[PDB]
């Protein structure tokens, strides 16, 4: 978690 | 958007977190077939522009034999891999040693572990501690801890009980997106509100990241919110990554979103008095909460069509 577009990664 | 790709391996999980955006559980049955996933991974490994392949779920370490097989398919192509896990496998230090040895040998550049009050009923704190401590032997694997929180469950005691195992580990606490189990199992007043329908200048999507999801669809990002939208990039069963990238770059809705921000869509709903009709909430924990409310039905997406057609005619 940092930017929302990679939230579940 | 063609240097990274993600695959959601399964909705099955050993945990049943009350916030889970996928309502994952041991009895979840949504997933792409194993042979189909092997073909996707082989294609992504062979692809010349993809640099990173990320795996998520569900719990990807649940069927470790399959995860290791996929990482071995990628190995000759030297792509970087990222993994995210609830760390249930941390219970045994011998298992932790085996998995870190494999991750190191298979170009895993990042491992994210999720632990908080929602995951705590399913995974013991000692399991998380074993993973975090062993990670010190592998400084080339970027290790992080994700903590999903609500006002009533801020994970303060969780972090204290991890003790010195969290030293040197990047920790991020984040609020909930109201999707999946979070919609029905968490009181909406316990979800933090950081944005409102008024701060339209800060309503911008951070970017796209292609995800081949466990429902067999393809999504433009890996936010929990997107998976309940009807924004998909899949047009056929055997679709190449070149085609997925081309579709993402030519999607008019996503182009307008990138260029104009959420205010473009919100102003149309406001001018047409559709905010209540489309159940757009007034406050949100994240910009993705605005995204999910605008596009979580075919009716909502199709409502914008004549406006997007007019935008295309005036600007293209
Ligand atoms: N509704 C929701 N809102 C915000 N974060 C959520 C969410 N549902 C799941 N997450 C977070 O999304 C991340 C990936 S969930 C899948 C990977 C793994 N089972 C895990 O738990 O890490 C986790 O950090 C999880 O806490
Ligand atoms: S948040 Fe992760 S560990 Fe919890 S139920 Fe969902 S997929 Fe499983
Ligand atoms: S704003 Fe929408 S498209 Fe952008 S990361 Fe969030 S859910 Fe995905």
């Amino acid at each position: 978690k940092s930017k929302e577009n990679r939230w579940i990664l | 958007y063609n240097k990274t790709v993600s695959i959601n391996l399964d909705s099955r999980c050993n945990a049943s977190c009350d916030h889970c955006c996928f309502s994952s559980s041991p009895t979840s049955t949504t997933r792409m077939e194993k042979e189909y996933i092997r073909e996707l991974v082989t294609e992504f490994a062979k692809n010349k522009t993809i640099q990173v392949i990320s795996f998520t779920g569900g719990e990807v370490f649940l069927d470790y034999k399959f995860l290791k097989e996929l990482m071995e398919i990628i190995k000759p192509y030297e792509k970087q891999i990222t993994l995210i896990s609830n760390g249930f496998w941390g219970l045994s230090k011998k298992k932790v040693q085996e998995y870190f040895h494999d991750m190191n040998s298979l170009n895993v550049i990042a491992l994210t572990i999720s632990y908080d009050e929602y995951h705590a009923p399913f995974v013991k704190s000692s399991s998380i501690k074993n993973i975090l401590e062993h990670s010190r032997k592998y400084p080339d694997i970027d290790i992080s801890l994700n903590m999903a929180v609500t006002k009533d469950k801020m994970s303060n005691h969780i972090l204290e009980e991890l003790g010195d195992s969290i030293l040197g580990v990047k920790i991020t606490k984040f609020p909930m997106i109201s999707v999946g189990a979070a919609k029905t199992r968490i009181k909406q007043e316990n979800i933090h509100k950081f944005y409102s329908l008024e701060d339209e200048d800060s309503l911008h999507c951070p970017g796209y990241d292609i995800v081949y999801h466990h429902d067999g669809e393809i999504y433009p990002c890996a936010s929990p919110a997107i998976f309940e939208t009807k924004i998909t990039l899949r047009e056929e069963y055997n679709q190449s990554f070149e085609r997925t990238v081309e579709k993402l770059n030519s999607n008019l809705l996503l182009f307008i979103l990138r260029k104009e921000g959420f205010k473009w869509f919100l102003n149309i709903l406001k001018e047409n008095n559709k905010i209540e009709e489309f159940d757009i909430p007034y406050e949100f924990s994240s910009i993705c909460g605005v995204c999910g409310s605008l596009f979580n039905s075919a009716e909502k997406i199709n409502y914008f069509y004549p406006y997007m057609e007019k935008y295309y005619n005036e600007n293209f």
